[PDB]
RNA sequence: GCUUGUGCUGUCUUCGUCCA
């Protein structure tokens, strides 16, 4: 469809970030919390991006 | 009693599972971060599905 | 006049209960 599924959307160049009530984190003792799966995996895409750009210039 | 009746002792046994320990009622209370739906458990004070 | 105290993880695993 011309106005709402273009093929060359199935290709990702932007990368939504859900908010943190997708992605909510949890204490796991009184001190210490912990980040979701979620946060991690986003953390490391993120880590990678900035790898390929340092790398490319 | 126009019937006689069965009569003698036997060995009984009291197994683990009492009311006190299963009933539970919840109007409204704690819900998970999640999804904002009541918890799971009768010790948290959760809800039925 | 000294004024009262509100908040709970999460993920696995196991063992059970009632039907089947």
């Amino acid at each position: 469809n011309e106005d709402y599924a273009r093929p060359e959307w199935m290709i990702i160049t932007v990368l939504p970030v859900p908010p943190p009530q997708v992605r909510p984190s949890i204490a796991m003792d009184e001190t210490t919390q912990g980040q979701d799966d979620l946060t991690h995996k986003l953390s490391d895409i993120l880590k990678a991006n900035i790898n390929v750009q340092k790398l490319e210039m | 009693l126009m019937a006689q009746v069965f009569f003698g002792p036997t060995y009984y046994q009291r197994l683990r599972h009492m009311v006190d320990d299963k009933i539970h009622a919840r109007a409204r209370g704690p819900v998970q971060v999640l999804t904002r739906q009541p918890v799971e458990g009768r010790s948290r004070d959760g809800g039925l599905r």
